[PDB]
């Protein structure tokens, strides 16, 4: 709370609530702007409730304070899937998989991209490579198969 | 016909010409459905 972790917001964002944990965030980088994941929590916020450019803003300035983090990117690419600019996202999702090689989730918003784009195979690999980075995530596992179903190859899907 | 002598009837078997009347037949017309969506499918995480 008050001269702490104040995960907080971070509670609220798993209530899925904004008001509180947003001008919670708003006073913590205020008063902490040295972690900036509470950014991407802000930006996230903005992006489930609609706020776009918003998220759009506070992942820049996730830009600004470390580039390495391939999860400003990943959100980059996430606000360019509902704003169009697919291809984008795809090669900011070659970059985050440069920075962080064993990421699962950007295979994932990658894929999504991808099925949108029209480019099957590279989904296939997309959700391959997360299969053997991890074999218990059986949802994408069926993800896989709607995929594969959509190209009619039944009996492995 | 002479040398067979089978079934003469001095070439007047039945089917003789007579006053018949005509016979009566029957048909109708069908109608048509139209076939509903059979889809079936589903995903799990569609959302960002």
């Amino acid at each position: 709370s008050f001269q702490g972790l104040m995960e907080l917001a971070h509670r609220e964002y798993q209530a899925g609530d904004f008001e509180a944990a947003e001008r919670h965030c708003m006073q913590l980088w205020r008063q902490e702007p040295d972690n900036t994941g509470v950014l991407l929590l802000l930006s996230s916020i903005h992006f489930e409730c609609r706020r776009l450019d918003r998220s759009a803003h506070f992942s820049t300035l996730a830009i600004k304070q470390n580039p390495l983090l391939a999860e400003a990117y990943s959100n980059l690419g996430n606000v360019y899937k509902e704003r169009g600019q697919l291809q984008e996202a795809i090669e900011h999702y070659r970059h985050a998989l440069r920075l962080k090689p064993d990421f699962i989730d950007g295979y994932i918003n990658l894929a999504a991209a991808l099925v949108a784009a029209g480019d099957m195979e590279g989904a296939v690999q997309a959700y391959v490579s997360a299969l053997q980075y991890n074999p218990d995530l059986y949802c994408v596992r069926s993800d896989l198969g709607n995929l594969l179903k959509a190209l009619g190859r039944l009996e492995e899907a | 016909w002479l040398q067979e002598f089978g079934v003469p009837h001095q070439y007047s078997s039945r089917q003789v010409a007579h006053s018949g009347a005509k016979a009566s037949v029957v048909d109708g017309t069908p109608l048509v459905a139209a076939p509903s969506l059979n889809a079936t499918t589903v995903v799990t995480t569609v959302y960002q």
